[PDB]
């Protein structure tokens, strides 16, 4: 989404697209953190819990 | 009576010396370990992203 056309004026148009994906996570010893298929690091052990 | 070793003895047999093959132990040897090959790269995407 972009703002409608108004002459000699700046306009701001916000777009929010919810996205959900199934990614393959990987982890290595000591398994204290894991990465995702998108290359994002997650600094939490995959087995962390209560 | 005289001993058996008092007379000169000549070997009537055609000696054949047989030297068995000595046991050999093979130790591990690698020109470049898998860790060295990984370290050969100037940059590592895993460490850089982390
Ligand atoms: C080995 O063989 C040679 C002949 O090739 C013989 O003269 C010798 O006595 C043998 N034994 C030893 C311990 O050298």
């Amino acid at each position: 989404y972009n703002p409608s056309r108004v002459e000699a004026f700046h306009r701001y148009g916000t777009t929010v697209n919810c996205i959900v994906e199934e990614v393959d996570a990987r982890s290595v010893y000591p398994y204290d953190e894991f990465v995702l298929a998108t290359g994002d690091f997650v600094y939490m052990s995959p087995f962390y819990g209560y | 009576q005289l001993s058996r070793a008092d007379i000169t003895t000549v070997s009537t047999f055609i000696d054949l010396n047989i030297t068995m093959l000595e046991d050999h132990e093979f130790v591990p040897l690698e020109v470049y370990t898998r860790h060295e090959i990984k370290d050969s790269g100037l940059l590592d995407y895993t460490e850089v992203q982390r």
